[PDB]
RNA sequence: UAUUUAAUUUUUAUAAUUAAUAAGAAAGAAGAAUAUAAUUUA
RNA sequence: UAAUAUUUGUUUAAUGAAAAGUAUUUUAUUAUUAUAUUGUAUAGUAUUAUUAUAGUGUAUAGUUUUUUAAAAAUAUAA
């Protein structure tokens, strides 16, 4: 299937969020309620 | 200040004519069997052109019995018992 | 921390202070090293302006840190300094008792 | 790669590569104890250079004599009687 | 002038080109 | 087997040696010409004197015998005066330097 | 793999290029080639997915240039032909790239392909020059005369002194292209490539030398000219 | 004679190789004799872009 | 080789500097945390012929000598060229190797030994010879002052006829404190560059001078 | 190789009123290639 | 059929070679110690084929023509 939905991806525009400090922030998440 | 084939056969005393026929292939120096290439066996003169001969366009592949006799045939006067 | 982008938030900041009690033994005057963002070639450079220690890296004056990154060129620098601006009172508490 | 001169057997080790494939068997260099260009040979086999990745680097396992050099030289009673003065690990 | 002139009263670097 | 781990013995070649069968020196190393014969005891033998002290002729697969410091053919030790080869005569069929010892030998 | 030589030659973004060959173990000996010749002679005319495979590669010795470690040293000294450019390697690049961290080689796509085949032709380069000690102010648009002299140095570059103990290796290189061996090696595979028949190839006696002495006077005059 | 002849050509050529070895060996080192005496006077260190300090703590060395 | 983290505080190993090796002072926090404590990894250390030359100089003079107080035997020339205790360790290894030196224990107490084996000891001799030979003809001394030569000489001589023992030991003192105090004056800088053999091994070329200070 | 199926004809802003069980400027590498849409770079 | 299959010349240890019954050597060439006379290089199998057959004799001449920028399935090996 070749449509531009599809086959378009966001990748570039990855820096707009900070993936790297949800991830911390959420392991703070796990620490804090002792998972 | 280099190493120099003739004077290195010259320090060793060994035949300088000789000493480049070590690093030639046999078929080059002694009367023996081996693959040759037929743009090598020269050619006849054409109009546009002279005469092609294998003396003029390779002097150094060239056999030398002086080498072949003093190497591999036999001399008769070892064996001669008469 | 690590993979942060530009400016550090605070919230990195409690990052780094939670790993502090992660690691038993260290004292500020630990080897350069143990950092976050200290590679082989940003270690170096800090060597021969005479910094082998915590403490030295707090120590800096934020125009040594920028030439260090940016005419020497030792990237991500501003981390491992902010780093150390962090970590290093906790540590003489810690070294305290 | 363990190496010996003809003359004085002079033994050392160095990793080869495979650019030096060439040179693996026969080596030209220059030997401590009689001084001059000697020519060594390739007597037993130790370790790799390079490694694939996921997989060990240290098998390739060099053999039972270079592991004999290595207790022989840099062993117990080889160390001992260095230790005195500097105990490697320490300057 | 001055300079290879103390040079010389006491009597590389870039080449020319 | 191949290459003979020689850690434990050198295997260098003494400037000392002479010929077993002559008596005459050895060029150490710069040469081919001498075949060592290492016994896994030296052995040194010229190419040129690697045969028979007795008769002088070759030395049948390689195999010898060995009287007085001087070295002899197996029929020539046997006590046997059957003398003369079909192939060739006064070499050996040899290979220089320890290359046709190095097969099977200490290691 | 992250290890700054050391190749990992995929397909996948991760992995650098493949450039297609026998084996990977062949892939590597015509990647040393490479490599070797580029640390040799700056610029590089290389075809297919080779080129971007030199760029990365070419960065990697910089990078280990710039490491100036003796387990860099030896491991730039695993990976070379050349011993000797090894030294060239520890000696020029870090003056050459002190100011800059990344992207050391240059890239440049070549309009020409081979005729041979439709593989396209890189220009593959070392950056700033200006910086470098032998390779100061040489001019590539066009190549050198017989190959064996010294490439062109720019008319307003003229008068430029290189490091003695390369001109000496590269005159011991090309004091062997003078003897009349060569010139039977060179007649003999007008012979050989003319059997093999190869078309455009002129018969042996046709094929006068690469190297006179008329043309060897002039040459070292010009070149005592740039010295 | 042809036993003596392929003894005779094959031991001299290995003379030789050794003069082109040790002519080739005594070329090198007169070489790197002169890396040793050029790279003096350019301040060429040949250890990187680190000064001596660098090196000097040798834990990187 | 920095004194403050390869080495406890406040030594200084007495002997040559390397050119342009900075002495930086490194404050007592200091230490590695356990896993970096591996980490050491030396720069290599002259073994070629110089420093060979030079420790079999030393281990000439004293017939037996004890390997844990060598260093001190060293560091009393005004001749040294050696660096640490490392430098000296190394030079003993392939010492060891060449057939220069064999180790033993004496045990009586734990003492362990150096002597000079039996096979090599003509070639020592010709070296330490060698060395007086030259440095007599570069000694200021001379060409100056003849009766200073000649009061050495014979008194040697003459010294060798009783017994020569106590005056050596009474001499060695002396080259120690000419030697410390000399050192205030000048080092002997240890220069190195890295070069790559035909094998393909890096290996340095090394070459001594000595810098004056005032 | 013919039929027959399956895929493709190289970003279609969008999808399904029914059949049966869907298509905007063009080719080198889709990567300036060592997973950042430039890590400052002469 | 066929804008098809094939070919595709970026790195040599084929050292050696009498038994090949074809290949313009323009003068291939002793300086001999010997006598006259005669003769020395690449074509086996329809090929510059997979690659020869055999008898010499020897061990460091590296003794120097193999294209290519994705994935299925086929062929090897892990
Ligand atoms: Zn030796
Ligand atoms: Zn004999
Ligand atoms: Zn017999």
């Amino acid at each position: 299937t070749n449509r531009h939905f599809f086959v378009a991806r966001a990748n570039a525009f990855f820096s707009r969020l900070p993936i790297a400090r949800v991830q911390r922030s959420l392991a703070m998440e796990a620490v804090r309620e002792g998972r | 200040g280099r190493f120099n084939m003739d004077e290195a056969a010259a320090a060793l005393q060994l035949n300088p004519a000789y000493a480049a026929a070590l690093y030639r292939p046999l078929n080059y120096t002694f009367h023996i069997r081996g693959q040759l290439y037929p743009a090598q066996k020269g050619r006849p003169s054409r109009p546009g052109s002279l005469a092609a001969s294998q003396g003029r366009m390779f002097p150094l592949y060239q056999r030398n019995d002086r080498l072949d006799k003093e190497l591999f045939r036999l001399n008769s006067r070892g064996l001669t018992t008469e | 921390g690590i993979a942060t982008g530009g400016r550090v938030t605070n919230e990195d900041r409690r990052w780094w202070l939670v790993h502090l009690e992660c690691a038993p033994d260290i004292t500020p005057g630990t080897f350069i090293a143990w950092l976050d963002c200290c590679g082989t070639h940003t270690c170096k450079k800090l060597i021969e302006r005479n910094i082998w220690t915590i403490e030295q890296v707090a120590a800096l004056d934020s125009d040594q840190v920028d030439e260090l990154k940016y005419r020497e060129g030792c990237l991500k620098m501003d981390v491992v300094w902010e780093h150390a601006r962090t970590i290093i009172t906790p540590l003489r508490q810690r070294e305290v008792t | 790669a363990l190496f010996s001169c003809f003359r004085c057997g002079y033994m050392y080790e160095f990793a080869v590569s495979n650019s030096y494939c060439r040179k693996l068997t026969l080596r030209n260099d220059h030997c401590p104890r009689c001084d001059q260009l000697t020519l060594f040979r390739f007597m037993s086999v130790s370790g790799m250079v390079g490694n694939m990745p996921f997989k060990p680097i240290g098998v390739p396992g060099p053999s039972y004599a270079t592991l004999w050099w290595r207790k022989t030289r840099e062993g117990k009673e080889a160390s001992a009687p260095l230790d005195a003065v500097c105990k490697s690990d320490r300057w | 002038r001055k300079e290879h002139d103390k040079a010389l009263g006491l009597e590389n670097r870039k080449p020319f080109v | 087997p191949a290459y003979n781990e020689d850690v434990d013995r050198p295997m260098v070649v003494p400037p000392d040696a002479i010929c077993f069968n002559c008596d005459k020196p050895i060029d150490a190393g710069d040469v081919n010409s001498y075949v060592w014969i290492p016994a896994g005891q030296g052995y040194f033998f010229h190419f040129g004197c690697f045969k028979c002290n007795r008769c002088k002729y070759r030395l049948g697969h390689n195999k010898f015998y060995s009287k007085d410091g001087k070295a002899w053919c197996i029929p020539c030790a046997l006590g046997r005066d059957v003398r003369v080869p079909t192939r060739r005569w006064h070499t050996s069929y040899v290979n220089t330097h320890r290359t046709g010892s190095r097969l099977t030998g200490h290691f | 793999t992250t290890e700054p030589l050391m190749a990992d030659y995929g397909w996948t973004r991760g992995k650098l290029p493949k450039f297609r060959a026998r084996s990977p173990f062949h892939r590597q000996q015509i990647a040393r080639r490479m490599v070797t010749e580029m640390i040799r002679k700056d610029y590089c005319i290389v075809g297919g997915a080779r080129a971007p495979a030199l760029r990365i590669l070419a960065d990697h010795v910089v990078e280990l240039a710039k490491a100036g470690d003796t387990d860099s040293r030896q491991q730039l000294a695993y990976f070379l032909h050349d011993p000797l450019m090894v030294d060239k390697a520890f000696d020029e690049y870090p003056r050459r790239f002190k100011d800059m961290n990344a992207k050391y080689a240059m890239m440049t796509r070549l309009k020409s392909r081979r005729r041979t085949d439709a593989v396209a032709m890189y220009f593959v380069e070392y950056k700033n020059r200006d910086m470098s000690d032998n390779h100061k102010g040489e001019d590539y648009s066009a190549g050198p005369e017989r190959f064996f002299l010294p490439p062109r140095i720019v008319e307003t570059e003229k008068g430029i002194q290189r490091p003695p103990h390369m001109q000496m290796a590269f005159d011991r290189w090309a004091s062997k292209f003078k003897t009349e061996e060569f010139h039977h090696w060179w007649r003999l595979r007008h012979a050989k490539l003319r059997y093999w028949g190869v078309r455009n190839v002129p018969h042996p006696s046709d094929v006068d030398p690469l190297w006179t002495e008329k043309e060897e006077e002039e040459w070292h005059n010009e070149m005592l000219a740039n010295t | 004679k042809r036993i003596d002849t392929a003894k005779r050509m094959r031991r001299d050529r290995r003379r030789i190789e050794e003069l082109k070895t040790l002519e080739f060996w005594g070329w090198y080192m007169k070489l790197q004799r002169v890396r040793g005496r050029w790279c003096r006077e350019q301040g060429v260190s040949s250890r990187g872009v680190y000064g001596p300090a660098v090196d000097a703590a040798e834990l990187w060395g | 080789w920095q004194s403050g983290v390869h080495t406890p505080h406040g030594v200084v190993y007495r002997g040559a500097k390397m050119k342009n090796w900075p002495e930086q002072r490194i404050p007592e926090n200091f230490k590695f945390t356990e896993e970096q404590r591996f980490r050491t990894k030396a720069i290599p250390r002259d073994v070629g012929t110089i420093p060979r030359n030079f420790v079999l100089g030393v281990l000439y003079r004293h017939q037996p000598c004890e390997v844990g107080g060598l260093w001190e035997h060293c560091t009393n020339d005004p001749e040294i060229v050696l660096d640490s205790k490392r430098h000296l360790r190394e030079v003993l290894k392939q010492a060891r190797e060449e057939g220069f030196v064999t180790f033993e224990r004496d045990a009586i107490s734990n003492e362990w030994l150096c002597f000079l084996t039996r096979e090599r000891y003509e070639e020592v001799q010709r070296i330490v010879t060698a060395k007086s030979e030259a440095v007599d003809t570069h000694s200021g001394l001379r060409g100056a002052a003849a009766t200073e030569t000649s009061t050495y000489a014979e008194k040697f001589r003459e010294m060798n006829v009783e017994a020569k023992e106590a005056h050596a030991r009474r001499l060695e003192e002396e080259v120690a404190n000419t030697t410390r105090y000399l050192r205030r004056f000048q080092q002997r800088e240890i220069d190195y560059l890295p070069y790559t053999d035909l094998n393909g091994k890096v290996n340095f070329m090394w070459w001594y001078e000595t810098r004056d200070v005032q």
